[PDB]
C-alpha cells in the first residue's frame, strides 16, 4: 500500500468522528502543552541560572589555585595545553596606594603588576593607547579620573567619607578632573609597608608616564581604576617591594576559546590534579539538580502525556470496533495484517503527533506570555532592567521540542499498538457478515 | 486451476470447559480446471461455506494439502495468503460487502490502491473495468445510493479490477432479483468467454449452478456428482 | 425511576464494554492522582514551612522591636492588652565579658536584663534554678561550659582556626568548661565600656549567685551564653554603667498564653504597632505565598484532569452511540428526558467518581512513598544525611481531598453533559427505524 | 376515548437553502373510542407512520389537536408527553425493539422500570404477564435466541405490563410468517376481548385490518372510509 493511498484511508476514516478526533487531538494537545510548558519552568530555571552565572562572571577566566601537595604552578607548562589563548599572570598585592598626580590623587589603586604582552595578547581589556614597553612608563584604567580631583576635592571627599557613617547614599561626590589623562608624568607614590607586613620602608618614585587605557570594566563588574605595570620593574619590585612571603596573590587567567573550549580545557586540567574553577564549575555544580529538575518535570508531562494516550487508546479502539468491515473487506482482498498494522499505527501516531505539533506552538505562545507575566508580576523587586530573569523562554524548546515530539508519538503509538492489533486479527468471516 | 485433495475441517466451537467439535467436512476431493465455472452447491452449514472460507485462506486446514495455481497454500501464514487473495484472488460475497461510503470510483479501486499501483494507470483502469461491468454512469455514487443489482455488478468490478485468476464468490444471487440475477450471471458467462477466470461460486440452489461448467454437490460435506458438466 | 434501577442500567451498560470504561477510570484515576500528588507537594511545602518556622524559634515571641516615631516604648503601657500573659522587657548589653575564674575565661557572653517574675509569667524554658529573684542571683545561659575556654585553649584553637584560613574544617575544640554549674556565686568581667561608648572606666565586677541554667535554645546551631541579670538591678545598672540607647538593642516580648493568644494579639495591630516581627505576622506572607502557590498547583492538576475529562466525553459519546437503540426505545416507552440526561450524567459522573477515589487512595501511596523516600534522597545526595531533620514534601489535608473530589466529580459531570444532551435528544423515529 | 381531526403534517428535507416542504398528512379525522380496534391501512410511507407518529407523541402535529383520554396532548412538551406514554400507552414496534443483549425478563420490566414500581410488584407484574402471553417458560432468555413470533409475543407482554388504555402497534407482522401472522393477531384480539384496550393499528395487510371493530383507509395521505362494521 502506498503512503499517499493510507493518508487518503486515514482522511477518510477520519472524517467520520471528526468530533471525535479533534476532542483526542485537543487532549493530545493539552497533554503535549502541559508537558511543554512545564519542562520549560525547569528549562527556564536553569537558563536564567547560567545566564546569571555568565553575566556576573568573565566567561573564560579559568583561574587556578594550584596542584596538590602546594607544588608551584610555571607560566611554561600552561601554554602547551589544549586551544589555550593566552595565559594571564596578573599579580596583586594587598597594600593602598599614594599616587598622588599633580594636585590630585588616587586611593585604592591597587598594584595589578605583570608581563603585559601576555595579558593583552589573552584578549585583555583595553581600547586606547599602547601596551607598557618602557622603564616609566604604565598602563591606566578608565576610571582613574573618577578618582583624580583637586586637593580641595580631596579634602570634600575626606570629609564626605568620614561624615558618611557607614551611609553610602549622601557620598556621591563629584567626578572632579574631566579631561586626558594621557601624555602625564603622574608621580607614583605607592605606599610601601616594609615590603610586606607593618613598617612602611620608603614609597619609590614610580614616575612613569601614561600611555595605555583599559576601556569599560568587563561586563559591568570590576573596578579597573587600579593602574597596571608591566614586566620591565619585576627585578627592582622583587628587590624593594617584596611580596613573595605572604602578600602576593598572583591570579591566573588562563584564557582560551569558546565557552566549549573552556569546559574542556577545564576538565583537562581537572585530570591533571589542578585547582579548576570557572563558570563551567558552578555550572556543573548545579548541573546535576537542573538535570534531575528536568528529568522530573519531564516526568511529569509523561504521566500528563499518558493521561491523553489513554484517551488516544480508547478512540482507537473505538476506531478499529466501529469500522470492523471496511477492515474485514481489506483482509478479504488482501490488505495483509501488516498493511493494516501500519495503517492504524500510522493513524494513532498521526493523532499523536498533531497533538504534539499543535501543542508546540501552543505552548510557545505559552512560554512567551509566561516570559510577559512573571517580571509584569514580579517587578519593583528585582527585574527593574526587566531583559533578566526568566527572559529565557524563546529558545527553551531547542532540544525540548525534539524530546516532546519522541514522547508524544512514541507514547501515541504505544497506545494504538493494542487497537492495531485488534484490527489485524479481526476475522474476516465474522467482519464480513453483518450483526444483527 | 485449483486442487483440493483431502481437505476436511472441523468446528471446535465452544468455551473451554464445554468444547464441542463438529466436523464440517469430510475428506472432500474437489477438483478445477483452469477458465472453467466450478459451482458447488450444498446446503446452510452443509460446507460450502467452509470450503469456501478454506480454499480463500481465512481458514487454515486441519489436514491435507491445497494446490492453487500450482503453489500449496496450506501452510501459509496471514501475511503470505493476503498477498496470494491480493494478486491472484478475487471475491465477489453475497451481501456486495462494499464499504459504506467510498464512492464506487474509489470502491473499485480499493484493491489496486492495496496492491500499491501508481495512481496514473489506477484511473484509466477502473475505468474501463466500470464500463465493462455497465456501471460507467455513477462515478461518485456511494453504493448505499445504489439497487442490490448494481451492487453486485460493482462488486464483480472490484473483483476483475486487478485481473486474477480465481475469483471464487460467495451466493452472487442471495438478495436479488430474478431479473438481476439472470443479467449478473449473464455478466459471469460473457465474463469467463472473454477473459480467461476461474469461478468458484457456491450456491445454495441449481439453476444458478447450471450456469457453471462443473458440478459439485456436498451433502453434509461429502462431495457427489463431481463432473464437467458442459454448458 | 429510582435509583436502584437506574444503577443497574448504568452497570448493565458499563458491562458491554469493560476495557473502554476501565480505561477512561484509569485516565480519570491517573489525572486525580496527579492533581492531589502536584497539590499535596506545594501543600507539603506550607506544611513543613510553617513546621520550621515553630522549631526555629519560640513559637510565642510577638517581638516589638523597631518602634515607629521614636515615641516611648516603655513597659508601664504594654500590659494591658487581652490575656497578655508576659510582657518581658529586654536590653541587650554589648560589654567586654570574660569570666574570672581561674584561668578559664567566657569571652562570648549576652547579657540580657530580665525580671524573673515576668520570666515565670513568660515560661521560658529552664533547665535548673527556680527563680532568681535577688538584687545579686543570675541564670546563666545553656551553653556556659562550651563557650568558657581556657586563655590557652582559645588562643590555639584561633591560631588553629587561621591556620586553615576562612575553610570550615574539622577543626574543634573540647568544651572548656568540665565542672559543675551549680551555685558557685561567681563574677563576669563586669568592666565597662566606659558605660557603653568608648573609654572603659574603673572595671568593677558584681558578684551573682548561679541560681540555675537555661534549657536548650530553640535550635542546635545556635548558642546561648545569657546571664540573665535581675531588673531590680536594672536601676543600678543603667544608674552606673549607664548603657541605654545603642550599645543597647532593645528586644522587649509580649508572650502570650498561647498560639491562638499570638493571633488575637496579632488581631489588636494598629495601636501597638511596633514593628511585630511575631510569627503569625511573619506568615502572613507565607500564607499569602503558599495561597498562591497551593491555587496555581491546583491549576496545574486541573490541566492534567481536563485532560481525562475529555476522555471521559469521548468514551461517553461512544456510550450514547452504542445506546441509541436502548435510548430510542426507552423514550418510545416514556422514558422522559429528565430520567436518561439524569442516568447518562450519572454515569459520567460515577466515572469521575470512581476515578477520583481510586485516585486519591493511590495519591495517599505516592505521597507516603514522596514523604518516605524524599528524606532519603536528601541524606544520599549532598551528603548530609539530610540534617537529621523532618520535612513533610508531601501532605494531603482532608480539605485538599474535598477539592479534589469536587473538581473532578465537577470536571466527570461537565464532560458528561453533552452526551447526556445527545442522549436526551435521540430523535426516537431514527432510532426505531434502525439503518439500511 | 381518541379524537383526531383536521390534522396535517410536513416535511422539510434538505439544506437550509433546500428545504422541501411535502406535506403527507391532509387534514385527518381519525375517531376511536375506548376499548375497540381501529386500524389504519395504506402503502408504505402512505402517510400512516407519521400519523402514528403524531398520536404516539414523537412528532407535534403542525395544525389542529389531537385528544387522548380526554386531554390535549398536542401542546404537550417532550417530559409532559414521555409521561403521558409512560402510563396510558403501549408499544409493539415491526422491528421487535427488543434491545440487542439484555433478556427477554428485563425486556418485559423496563417499562415497571421506567415508571417507577417496587421490585417484587414489578416481579409479579412481569411473571404474571408472562404467563398471560404464553412466553413464561423462558425467563432469561436472550432475545437474540428467540425467534421472530417470540419477539412480537414479548414486545407484546412490555406494552400489556402497565395495563394501558391504548397500546397502539406499528405494523405487527411487518416481518413475520402467516401463522405467526395470525396467532399474534388473535392474541390482540383476545387482549381486547379480556381487557378493554383501545388499539391503532397501521398495516399495509387487509388481512391483517379485518380483526379490527373499523377501518380507515388512507390513501395517498388522505383518510377515507372510516366505518365501524362488525366482524
Amino acid at each position: 500500500m502506498r503512503f499517499k493511498d493510507q493518508v487518503h484511508f486515514i482522511r477518510r476514516n477520519m472524517k467520520k468522528n471528526r468530533l471525535r478526533v479533534f476532542m483526542t487531538i485537543l487532549a493530545t494537545t493539552m497533554a503535549c502543552a502541559f508537558l511543554v510548558v512545564l519542562s520549560s519552568v525547569g528549562f527556564g530555571i536553569q537558563k536564567t541560572i547560567t545566564d546569571m552565572t555568565m553575566s556576573q562572571q568573565i566567561v573564560t577566566k579559568v583561574s587556578v589555585m594550584g596542584k596538590e601537595g602546594d607544588k608551584p604552578i610555571k607560566k611554561a607548562d600552561l601554554e602547551k595545553y589544549d586551544h589555550v589563548r593566552s595565559v594571564v599572570e596578573r599579580t596583586q598585592v594587598y597594600e593602598p596606594n599614594k599616587a598622588t598626580l599633580g594636585n590630585r590623587t588616587n586611593e585604592s589603586s591597587n598594584l595589578i603588576f605583570t608581563n603585559m604582552n601576555d595579558e593583552l595578547k589573552a584578549n585583555m581589556e583595553l581600547e586606547k593607547g599602547r601596551v607598557a614597553k618602557s622603564e616609566n612608563e604604565i598602563v591606566v584604567g578608565y576610571d582613574f579620573a573618577k578618582r583624580l580631583l583637586t586637593k580641595k576635592e580631596s579634602e570634600e571627599y575626606n570629609k564626605k567619607i568620614e561624615e558618611a557613617k557607614g551611609n553610602p547614599e549622601d557620598i556621591k561626590e563629584p567626578k572632579g578632573y574631566t579631561k586626558d589623562i594621557l601624555n602625564k608624568t603622574i608621580e607614583l607614590s605607592v605606599s610601601k609597608t616594609d615590603s610586606k607586613t607593618g613598617d612602611v620602608t620608603k614609597t619609590k618614585t614610580y614616575d612613569f608616564k601614561i600611555v595605555g587605557i583599559t576601556k569599560k570594566p568587563s561586563q559591568d563588574w570590576m573596578e579597573d581604576s587600579n593602574i597596571f605595570i608591566s614586566d620591565q620593574f619585576k627585578k627592582d619590585f622583587s628587590e624593594f617591594l617584596d611580596f613573595k612571603g605572604g602578600n602576593v596573590e598572583t591570579n591566573i587567567g588562563v584564557f582560551a576559546d569558546k565557552f566549549e573550549n573552556v569546559e574542556q580545557l577545564t576538565n583537562d586540567l581537572t585530570d591533571d590534579g589542578y585547582y579548576v574553577t570557572s563558570v563551567t564549575t558552578e555550572l556543573e555544580g548545579a548541573n546535576t539538580f537542573f538535570m534531575v529538575f528536568k528529568i522530573g518535570l519531564i516526568f511529569v508531562g509523561c504521566i500528563a502525556v499518558i493521561i491523553s494516550a489513554i484517551g488516544i487508546f480508547n478512540t482507537m479502539t473505538m476506531a478499529v470496533t466501529e469500522r470492523t468491515q471496511e477492515i474485514g473487506i481489506m483482509k478479504a482482498i488482501g490488505a495483509s495484517p501488516s498493511i493494516i498494522r501500519r495503517m492504524f499505527l500510522m493513524e494513532s501516531a498521526y493523532i499523536g503527533i498533531l497533538g504534539c505539533v499543535i501543542g508546540i506552538i501552543i505552548s510557545y505562545g505559552v512560554s512567551y506570555l509566561v516570559n510577559l507575566a512573571v517580571p509584569m508580576i514580579l517587578a519593583a523587586t528585582s527585574g527593574g532592567d526587566a531583559g533578566d530573569l526568566n527572559y529565557t523562554f524563546s529558545y527553551i524548546p531547542a532540544s525540548l521540542v525534539i524530546i516532546a515530539v519522541v514522547i508524544c508519538g512514541g507514547v501515541a503509538v504505544i497506545s494504538g499498538m493494542n487497537p492495531a492489533r485488534k484490527a489485524t486479527k479481526t476475522n474476516v468471516l465474522t467482519a464480513l457478515r453483518r450483526e444483527l | 486451476m485449483i486442487d483440493v485433495q483431502h481437505i476436511d475441517h472441523s468446528f471446535t466451537i465452544g468455551k473451554k470447559g464445554r468444547e464441542n467439535e463438529v466436523p464440517v467436512l469430510k475428506d472432500v476431493s474437489l477438483s478445477v480446471a483452469k477458465g472453467e465455472i466450478a459451482c458447488i452447491v450444498g446446503r446452510s452449514g452443509s460446507g460450502k461455506s467452509t470450503l469456501l472460507n478454506l480454499i480463500s485462506g481465512y481458514i487454515s486446514p486441519t489436514k491435507g494439502r491445497i494446490v492453487i495455481n500450482g503453489t500449496d497454500v496450506t501452510g501459509f501464514n496471514e501475511k503470505e495468503w493476503a498477498q496470494f487473495r491480493l494478486d491472484h484472488f478475487g471475491f465477489i460475497f453475497q451481501s456486495f460487502q462494499l464499504i459504506p461510503g467510498l464512492t464506487t470510483y474509489e470502491n473499485v479501486e480499493m484493491p489496486l490502491a492495496l496492491k500499491g499501483i501508481k495512481p496514473s494507470e489506477r484511473k484509466q483502469k477502473v475505468q474501463d473495468m466500470l464500463k465493462r461491468v455497465g456501471l460507467e454512469n455513477h462515478a461518485a455514487h456511494y453504493p448505499n445510493e445504489l439497487s442490490g443489482g448494481q451492487q453486485q455488478r460493482v462488486s464483480i468490478a472490484r473483483a476483475l479490477i486487478l485481473n486474477p485468476s480465481i475469483i471464487l464468490a460467495d451466493e452472487p444471487t442471495g438478495s436479488l432479483d430474478s431479473e438481476t440475477e439472470h443479467e449478473v450471471l449473464e455478466l459471469i458467462q460473457q465474463l469467463n468467454r472473454e477473459r480467461g477466470i476461474t469461478f468458484v461460486i457456491i450456491t445454495h440452489d441449481d439453476e444458478v449452478a447450471s450456469i457453471g461448467h462443473s458440478k459439485f454437490q456436498l451433502h453434509d460435506g461429502v462431495l457427489k456428482g463431481g463432473i464437467t458438466v458442459e454448458v
